[PDB]
């Protein structure tokens, strides 16, 4: 392969900045400070390496790169598992720990060694005997808590791997009686119906189809403590849930049946035909009126997204229903993963309940999505408080009218991909009439009519151009500019009228009204009005009419006016007329043909047939396709903090207080007894937490205790007596409960780092892990001076919302050009050089753009690293920042909760909304979607010099969310599968608009529409991707949702049921009643239940008790008992549910509940202490 | 005679394109079998008998 | 849920039935009283008045049974919680308190007894006479233990003592005439598992509609008419009942009891109380119905509203009745007494004398600062439901009776596996207060 220089010089420059920042990680990690003498993160280029370093064996990356090459990646991990078996890797002993090493590894492989399955998600490797039936071995598998995060399509793999590895040992397979499949039909439904609602549901048929046919048991520790009815099975342990287990049955080898079939044939496997079969077996009249019947015909709304409404999240659009979101099939700058496409005017104009980042329950494509700003598409479409229509297209005029809005008629529009379409497995919608399919109909024309050939969205040749404007009698100029933005650049209506007189192609879709969303007999009234008394001025162009004004009186029209409003026509009501203006006048009497002939009503037909069948221009239907969509989960730009703040991993227990301030702790001068860890020098045998000798200066050595005796032995001795205890035989300890002094640790601290102004310094109650090694207190002082948090693992991370990015101008993100070719970047993305900050320039792939409080936060991070580099460890500085400018340019950690592998990237620019912009390919490699999911960003010396595997947590689950293995360098090969198809082809073809209207599966037009997947292999997959459309910018609109500055329900529901009023697209006793049915009468019985069987605590102390103390004090304290659950918590949505019954028309049911929950209330507290809805309801019956 | 040839061509021409089409093609294609005073007379006399009609000034159609 | 579109449905509207002539009942005198009812006694921070407002409750819980305790003659030398240390190792005592836990061991039991001046631990062997009783006390109920003390901190104890029914009783004076009573529960009107049929029959059975002699007799005598709770379905008790009611409006539903309940017979007395799925107060004990929700069935000339507990008076015997909620709880606690034997839980309550004793479990208590649940006075005859099995059982004089329910097994019951027993309807006779006949109507279910 031959790659452009550019890429591979793009990775030789990381690389350098790689190793510059490991020299002096290495440099300050061996003065012995620090748990380890060398940096515990190392680094991998490929997915050998990486499965090397998570699972082992060792001696694999060889091996799996020759096997990849020769056969694949799906058969390379059965002749991994083979050569395990097999002993060539070396003598592991019992076949048990030969079967968990060859599942780990081959899991490891199939997976790509990124999602932490194979480290975490799997506890066990058992050998188990067939005790009830034959007395025969089988294998069982063991799983714990993570695997419930691990995604559906790494759960079905170990299914398989395990099957694979019983077979390949010479085992039998799993026998179960009837008592295990009720079992597991049983926890299945209790799951289900107690702890969590699964994603797929499977009925008690496919449950016991499934347990009937497994060669494998799936068995696991006990997760949640709910008891089951069926007890005492054999073979298994607890009689608790395993949620780990029935989650992966369920939402694996059931949920994900295709992909575990396609596995299957792919390999080889033999023995699963169950599952295929499962598989196999699940799966007169006009041109408008029979789509309109076929399309419903065949695609059906969908209602799952509206089932659930919270307060505060309001409803948009109702299931396909006109005046909702239109929908546009292309792909902008920032979207296309499975991000949406939305007017920052549609943004203000309901009430900034959206922002840049803010999370859509689609329905027809997918179930989530992001918002992106796109300026080219159009707004909605608003009627004023005096009766005037105005169509909103950009930001500054809806900051203007916002006021005087009384309805949205029309939302907008959405542009939606079509990889999201083919990932999703979606039938074509009709495509709406928009500016791409004219230009392409134009240009078609002027082919087959004067031989002259044109290109749009590009540069064409000027003869060519010369002789089209010569044949048009138009300036070239225009057409120039016309045909490479045909979507900023539109003709006046004139010249469409006469394009389509002359070509043949129809209108222009900027001209054409909503013809289609008013009935024929509404037309046919108007028509007869606009004949008999109306007012208009004709014009002339060159031998064609045109209307330019239309003046008739409001009392004539009448009803007529809604038909107005419902076409979308611009007009305005003054001194009692309502008048049209110019360029609208011409688009409602032209399809009309300028009152030339008559309209008459015709059944079997629509408006758009009616005018076709009898007019010269014709027509297409603007809008034909709407989906809807609701709120949830807002945007997120925020830091992270463990629950209780924590700036130091040092134990402090009980002498802190509730803070746990180790400040606090050495002014009073307490005595903690906590359970620590110490170190012993060689020489002048000094014994403390600390690792350096405060008085020598060398480096000490950790003791181990015995628990019985209470010896203490050095490591040295450690090693030499296997850490057992010679007289116990016992299994000796690394810790012990022991007594510190916190004040001359914090005084000795203060004058190592000479830090003396700190007023709180925040640690734990106790250690996690099983070394239980504390953190040095001078990294602790330092940040708290900074004015930074800690994590689990000792990094300092920072949280986003990820939005997906391909190309970019130097305007946005406040990078000049001189910057930019330091950088690296010399083009554009057509090839021209970089002069101007105006231009597109293609995106590197590790390469990311962070927002303002990330660089807020990263400078005091910064600031911190210099610090600890210039007092702790007398190193020079490395960053020397004084403003988030000075950033640009230096390296991250990308993380992610549910992996355990990191990627690096670089910093180029910073916006102003709460999201981070990275490429495709970056989230992709953190097997990570860009629909409402939020990861993680750490500065890279930080995590080199801070983390240490030594602070982990002992519980499974403590590796996951840490930089185990970074990776340098990405492969689009080995990212994920859902980037495979993004479309990345600068438009459209005909082809495509002509197929949509058959309602075709995308799978039959994939070879039509050039995809990543078809460049995968080839050095062409690191460049030259395209966009369908632009942006102006990629920060324009609100940046914080309204749903952050609301606090009481009663004015979330109030704004929340404003804005379904003010869109004719909801019925806002609709949302009334689901609002009703989902959030406020739940809360209120189950409050209700509750307040009855409560507990009582005491405020001294924290005792709880079952019922009162009959002297009303605290037993042991003597202090007062107050109540858990008070009868403020059963009256707060009370308001607000009584509003709603008396305003807006809801069921019967629903009012009768609520009076009844009035007067139950009412009714409770009764020895303790006209124009009604209730009064009036009690009066009537 | 020549007129009687040329008017079935232009019938010819503008039967086919079904639309209406620019006088400079017309030029520029019958222009080097008929001189320019020819074509000008004979679309003039197809539009004073009447076969077809000139919605924009410069275009012809049936 | 999702609440559908509207539904037509019938009241019972044009059902009439007539007496037939063939039957002339007898001539008594009624003699009727309502002896005990919530309505006749009569009872800032608001976490400061609830807190009170509990404590007060079970504090008078305390001192009422602790004044049926000390009537017990083998009672005698009480003492104080927090003067136990005054009490010498030879000398034995008595104390009196409620129960806060009961923990089992390999060598006997341990309680924590909670008295108004202190908490001390008490130790019961397993040798012990009176050991089986003690393994079946629900918290929160009043007992006496009797043995020595330890400076230690532990409680000898060698009996155990429960307030219970005296085993002695007079016998009460005949009657000139013969009076029966029907007892019913659970009719729950506006469900979809209501059997009409067999009310229809039962309604016809009361007017004279009979083929055997002793039939013929038995009706010619009744003069009361009983029920306990659960009269209609309600509207949200849990999720999805829509879709399970024939009558979705719980004023029709009760427009229809009234309906269906005005061709009993006019020379009988009705007597109807609350429930759990009425219109009334969400946590016992409940004073009566909502007057503006429930009109109609306080409109019949001859129908008395109760309360949930209420004792009648007929003819000189004792009736308590109540809903019965409590007997899940005793269910839950002790192993062995599982259901369609409801007998044995209502005397374990009975023998505790309290009606709902345990707090914190699935029965709702209200903040009253004083309790009305305790058995005051000891009863003839007690009546509950709640539970949906017919039963009648007999303990040291008193009769217990379980009346069963018209509503058919619903999918809530046959998933938990509880199978009920529709259409049966006890005849009790006031002098004796036993159950002397049940009636089956299943046949036209
Ligand atoms: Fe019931
Ligand atoms: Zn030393
Ligand atoms: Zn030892
Ligand atoms: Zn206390």
């Amino acid at each position: 392969m031959e790659l452009p220089k550019e890429m591979e010089e793009y990775f030789e420059m990381l690389q350098r900045e790689i190793d510059k920042a490991y020299e002096i990680a290495k440099k300050a990690r061996a003065q012995g400070k620090d748990p380890s003498l060398d940096v515990e993160i190392p680094q991998a280029t490929d997915m050998a390496g990486r499965v090397e370093s998570l699972v082992g064996p060792p001696g694999v990356a060889k091996r799996i790169r020759e096997l990849v090459k020769e056969y694949g990646k799906e058969i390379a991990a059965l002749k991994i598992v083979d050569e395990i078996i097999e002993g060539k890797f070396g003598d592991l002993g019992s076949r048990e720990k030969y079967a968990e090493q060859a599942v780990r590894t081959a899991l490891a492989i199939l997976t790509e060694g990124i999602v932490s399955a194979p480290i975490e998600g799997i506890a066990n490797v058992k050998i188990k005997r067939n005790t009830w039936a034959d007395n025969s071995e089988y294998l069982a598998l063991y799983y714990a808590g993570p695997i419930r995060s691990s995604g559906g399509t790494a759960q079905a793999l170990s299914v398989l791997v395990g099957d694979y590895v019983r077979r390949k040992l010479g085992l039998d397979r799993f026998k179960p009686s009837e008592k295990h499949i009720e079992r597991m039909v049983e926890e299945v439904d209790l799951y289900h119906r107690a702890v969590t609602r699964l994603q797929y549901h499977p009925s008690p048929e496919e449950v016991r189809l499934a347990m009937r046919n497994i060669p494998i048991e799936i068995t696991g520790e006990a997760t949640d403590d709910v008891e089951v009815s069926h007890r005492d099975v054999p073979g298994v342990e607890t009689n608790q849930l395993r949620g780990g287990a029935i989650l992966v049955l369920a939402e694996g080898v059931l949920q994900k049946a295709k992909k575990l079939v396609k596995y299957i044939d792919k390999m080889g496997i033999e023995g699963w035909e169950w599952l295929k079969e499962f598989v196999e077996a699940k799966e007169d009249m006009g041109f408008y009126y029979s789509l309109y019947q076929k399309f419903k015909e065949e695609i059906a709304p969908s209602d799952k997204y509206a089932k659930e409404v919270i307060g505060g999240r309001p409803l948009f659009s109702d299931p396909s229903k006109p005046g909702g979101f239109r929908l546009r099939y292309g792909r902008s700058r920032a979207s296309g993963f499975a991000t949406w496409g939305i007017n920052p005017a549609t943004m203000i104009l309901v009430d900034e309940f959206l922002a840049i980042g803010t999370q859509l329950k689609t329905e027809r494509p997918g179930k989530g999505a992001v918002v992106t700003p796109v300026t080219t598409i159009e707004g909605p479409i608003v009627k004023l408080k005096d009766g005037s229509v105005l169509r909103v297209d950009d930001y500054n005029l809806a900051l203007k009218v916002r006021e005087d809005v009384e309805e949205i008629l029309y939302l907008g529009d959405a542009v939606i991909a079509f990889g999201d379409f083919v990932e999703n497995n979606q039938t074509l919608l009709p495509a709406n009439y928009c500016e791409e399919w004219w230009i392409l109909e134009f240009v078609k024309a002027l082919k087959e009519i004067y031989e002259v050939h044109l290109e749009p969205f590009t540069e064409n040749e000027e003869e060519s151009i010369e002789e089209a404007s010569d044949y048009l009698e138009i300036d070239p100029e225009f057409l120039k500019e016309m045909l490479r933005d045909p979507l900023r650049v539109k003709p006046p209506v004139e010249l469409a009228i006469h394009f389509s007189e002359v070509l043949g192609i129809p209108l222009h879709p900027y001209y054409t009204l909503y013809w289609n969303s008013v009935e024929p007999k509404d037309v046919e009234k108007l028509w007869r009005l606009l004949k008999n008394y109306a007012e208009i001025e004709w014009s002339n162009f060159r031998g064609i009419k045109f209307a330019k004004k239309i003046v008739i009186s409001q009392e004539k029209l009448g009803d007529s006016k809604r038909t107005l409003e419902l076409l979308g026509l611009p007009h305005t009501v003054r001194d009692g007329n309502v008048i049209v203006d110019y360029p609208w006048a011409a688009a409602l009497l032209t399809p009309l043909g300028n009152l030339n002939w008559e309209f008459m009503a015709k059944p079997l037909y629509a408006t758009i047939d009616i005018i076709n069948e009898n007019n010269e221009i014709k027509l297409r239907d603007r809008g034909i396709s709407w989906i809807g969509a609701r709120m949830g989960r807002p945007e997120k730009a925020k830091e992270r903090k463990m629950k209780p703040p924590v700036q130091v991993l040092f134990p402090i227990g009980l002498a802190g207080g509730s803070s746990r301030d180790i400040k606090k702790a050495a002014e009073e001068g307490k005595v903690a007894e906590v359970e620590i860890a110490f170190f012993k020098c060689p020489k002048c045998g000094h014994v403390g937490p600390e690792h350096l000798c405060p008085n020598c200066g060398t480096r000490k050595e950790l003791l181990w205790v015995c628990p019985r005796c209470n010896a203490e032995y050095p490591e040295s001795q450690a090693e030499g007596y296997n850490y057992t205890c010679p007289k116990c035989n016992v299994k000796l300890r690394p810790y012990a409960k022991r007594k510190i002094r916190p004040s001359e640790l914090l005084n000795r601290a203060m004058e190592n780092v000479k830090v003396y102004g700190v007023d709180k310094l925040k640690g734990v109650m106790g250690m996690t892990s099983g070394w239980k090694m504390p953190e040095p207190l001078e990294k602790g002082l330092l940040r708290a001076k900074n004015d930074v948090y800690v994590f689990k693992d000792g990094t300092i991370r920072f949280d986003a919302t990820d939005a997906p990015i391909t190309h970019f101008r130097p305007r946005e993100i406040g990078v000049s050009v001189e910057k930019l070719r330091e950088l690296g970047y010399t083009h554009d993305f057509e090839g021209k050089p970089l002069v101007s900050e105006d231009q597109i320039v293609e995106l590197k792939p590790q390469d990311i753009i962070l927002s303002k409080e990330a660089g807020r936060y990263l400078l005091k991070v910064a600031k911190f690293v210099d610090d600890l580099l210039e007092k702790f460890y007398g190193l020079p500085r490395f960053y020397n920042a004084e403003k988030m400018e000075d950033l640009i340019g230096h390296l991250v950690i990308g993380l992610a909760p549910h992996t355990s592998a990191g990627i690096v990237g670089r910093i180029i620019g910073f916006v102003d909304a709460l999201v981070g912009y990275a490429h495709p390919y970056f989230h992709a490699a953190k097997r990570r979607n860009c629909d409402g999911d939020e990861d993680a960003v750490m500065l890279l010396l930080d995590a080199l010099l801070n983390f240490s595997r030594y602070y982990l947590p002992e519980k499974r689950g403590g590796k996951m969310d840490a930089p185990l293995v970074i990776t340098t360098r990405l492969d689009p090969r080995e990212v994920d599968s859902e980037v495979h198809n993004m479309d990345i082809v600068r438009y459209y073809p005909l082809e495509f608009y002509e197929a949509t209207y058959e309602l075709k599966s995308p799978k039959e037009l994939v070879g039509v529409i050039e995809r990543v997947e078809d460049r995968l292999g080839k050095p062409e997959m690191y460049y030259g991707l395209k966009f369908t459309h632009d942006t102006d910018d990629i920060a324009l609109g609100p940046k914080m949702s309204l749903y952050k500055q609301l606090g009481d329900m009663e004015e979330k529901v109030r704004r929340q049921l404003e804005v379904a009023k003010r869109i004719r697209a909801v019925d806002e006793h609709g949302v009334a009643e689901k609002i009703l049915n989902s959030h406020l009468i739940p809360d209120l019985r189950g409050n209700l239940r509750s307040f009855t069987r409560q507990e009582f605590r005491c405020v001294k102390c924290n005792t709880k008790f079952r019922r009162p103390p009959l002297n009303g004090k605290c037993p042991v304290c003597g202090g007062k008992i107050v109540l858990t659950v008070s009868k403020g918590a059963i009256e707060k949505y009370l308001g607000t549910a009584k509003m709603l019954v008396t305003e807006y028309n809801v069921k019967n049911y629903t009012r009768q509940r609520i009076c009844l929950t009035e007067r139950d209330i009412d009714s409770l507290f009764e020895n303790v202490f006209p124009n009604d809805i209730c009064q009036r309801l009690v009066m009537a019956r | 005679e020549l007129l009687e040839k040329a008017k079935e061509d232009i019938l010819n021409i503008l039967r086919q394109k079904r639309t209406a089409i620019s006088r400079k093609y017309i030029l520029k294609k019958l222009g080097d079998k008929y001189d320019e005073e020819t074509i000008d007379d004979a679309i003039t006399e197809l539009l004073a008998q009447g076969e077809i009609y000139e919605p924009e000034t410069g275009y012809y159609k049936l | 849920e999702e609440i559908g579109e509207e539904k037509e449905y019938s009241k019972y509207e044009d059902v009439v039935i007539e007496w037939n002539p063939s039957v002339t009942p007898v001539q008594i005198e009624k003699n009727y009283e309502v002896k005990f009812d919530v309505r006749q006694v009569k009872l800032g921070k608001e976490g400061e008045i609830i807190v009170e407002a509990y404590a007060s409750l079970f504090k008078s819980r305390l001192s009422k049974l602790k004044r049926i305790l000390r009537e017990n003659p083998e009672i005698s030398n009480v003492v104080d919680i927090g003067k136990l240390n005054y009490v010498s190792g030879d000398e034995e005592v008595t104390i009196i308190g409620l129960v806060n836990s009961k923990r089992e061991t390999n060598r006997g039991l341990i309680f924590e007894v909670e008295d108004k001046t202190g908490i001390v631990k008490v130790f019961l062997p397993k040798d012990s006479e009176d050991y089986r009783e003690a393994f079946k006390v629900l918290p929160d109920a009043v007992v006496a233990f009797k043995g020595f003390y330890s400076k230690k901190g532990i409680f000898f104890a060698n009996k155990f003592y429960l307030p219970d029914v005296p085993l002695y009783r007079k016998q009460k004076p005949p009657l000139e005439e013969k009076v029966y009573a029907i007892l019913i529960s659970d009719i729950h009107v506006g469900s979809r598992e209501f059997c009409e049929k067999a009310f229809l029959k039962f309604l016809e059975w009361l007017n004279g509609h009979v083929e055997s002699k002793e039939e013929e007799e038995i009706v010619s005598r009744v003069k009361y008419l009983i029920i306990a709770g659960d009269v209609v379905d309600g509207i949200g008790i849990y999720p999805g009942q829509y879709s399970d009611l024939v009558i979705p409006d719980i004023f029709d539903q009760y427009e229809a009891l009234a309906n269906l309940l005005a061709n009993v017979p006019e020379h009988i007395t009705m007597f109807i109380g609350p429930g759990n799925a009425d219109a009334a107060r969400p946590a016992i004990p409940q004073p009566e119905f909502y007057k503006e929700y429930a009109k109609p069935i306080y409109k019949l000339k001859n129908a008395i509203i109760i309360s949930n507990p209420a004792v009648i008076r007929l003819h000189g015997r004792d009736f308590l009745i109540a809903h019965g909620r409590g007997i899940e709880d005793v269910v839950s606690f002790v192993p062995g007494l599982t259901h369609h034997k409801p007998g044995l839980p209502m005397v374990e309550l009975l023998k505790m004398r309290h009606l709902a004793p345990t707090f914190g479990g699935k029965v709702p208590i209200a903040p009253d600062p004083e309790d009305l649940l305790v058995i005051e006075e000891v009863p003839d005859l007690v009546q509950m439901g709640h539970v949906h099995v017919y039963d009648a059982v007999v303990y040291r004089g008193v009769q217990l009776v379980n009346s069963a329910t018209w509503q058919a097994q619903t999918e809530f019951q046959k998933m938990v596996n509880i199978v009920p027993t529709p259409a049966k309807v006890p005849v009790v006779d006031v002098e004796s207060a036993r159950v002397v006949k049940v009636l089956d109507f299943s046949g036209w279910c």
